[PDB]
Order: C-alpha cells, then structure tokens, then sequence
C-alpha cells in the first residue's frame, strides 16, 4: 500500500 | 498562483477551525495531518512511504481551505512528521504540475 | 506539459542508459532511486519520510533525463519503495505547481 512520498533531507 | 519549487511548497490551510501549515505533495495519494480532532466516524488505516508505514485515523467528507481554495475529501490523522496535502485534495483545487 | 493529479504523476526517466518509471514529487527535497549501479564515489545520507528514515547513497553530477528533459544533478540510491523525482531536479526541468 505505500503511497505517500513526502521525503526530507537530513 | 504559480508556485516555484526552489523551496518546500508550504501553504496555510484551514481545517477543523484551525490554521495549519502543510506541504503540497504530488507524491502523496492521501492528505495526512498531525494529531487533531475532526468530526464524524473514523476507521483505522495503515499508510506507507519512504520509511515504512504509520497507523492513522481516516475521516471522510472533511472540508479544508488550502491557500484560500475550498475542497472536500478524506483526511487521515496521525503521526506524520509534516502535514501533507495529497492528490485527493490537490485535484479539487485545480492544481497541476507544469514544465 | 501540464500534468493533472487524478492519477499518480509517473513519468519515464533515463539514467545509466536505462529507462525507469518515477514519480514527480513536489513533497520531496531530493531524488531517490531504487538500487542500481552508478559511477563514482558516494557519500552517506539519512533521509526521512512518512514512516521514519532510510539510509541512501548520494551520487553527485549524474546525467538523468526526466520525461525527455535533460538534467545533471544529485541522485540518492537506496531502499525507496518507489523512484522519486524531487525538487532538486524538478527545478532543473522548470517545473511549477499551478492552480
């Protein structure tokens, strides 16, 4: 089910 | 508006009588908000992304105002590190990606 | 083009001479690709998302095509569930959000 790709740098 | 992507596309939203900041996220199927109260029934859900899954509460037929544009749809509430506006509500305000 | 968000904004990319599918993601700072071989040295990065964190390899100055548009920039490689094109390369191709 993965479908929320928020991604943040360190 | 036209929003450039030099910085995170953060906007102000109104939801549940509250003002919050949220990220416009074309890579999200769903809208996910940090813990808050919302009216109506809910059911549990698992959603995934870059680091695995989190458990949320799904609320349906929630009205949101996103940068001044009203929309209604499902809102998930749970331990998201960032409030995210996903495609289920981005469509409703007429948002597109252009290049 | 103008890409609407009723479906996932998936495009074809070219990296290493190979075509791959990736998600145009305004909610991503960076570009993250599933495991593959890239040339040169790499540096470590810990990135975060909805479910926590993953460790990835950072490669710089990588030649990549995104929906036919040429870019050269930083690509992260690791256990991402899906290939993500983030703002570091969306800005190179001139992408904006519009509503």
């Amino acid at each position: 089910r993965p479908g929320n790709x928020l991604q943040s740098r360190p | 508006p036209q929003i450039t992507l030099w910085k995170r596309p953060l906007v102000t939203i109104k939801i549940g009588g509250q003002l919050k900041e949220a990220l416009l996220d074309t890579g999200a199927d769903d809208t996910v908000i940090e813990e808050m109260s919302l009216p109506g029934r809910w059911k549990p859900k698992m959603i995934g992304g870059i680091g695995g899954f989190i458990k949320v509460r799904q609320y349906d037929q929630i009205i949101i105002e996103i940068a001044g544009h009203k929309a209604i749809g499902t809102v998930l509430v749970g331990p998201t590190p960032v409030n995210i506006i996903g495609r289920n509500l981005l469509t409703q305000i007429g948002a597109t990606l252009n290049f």
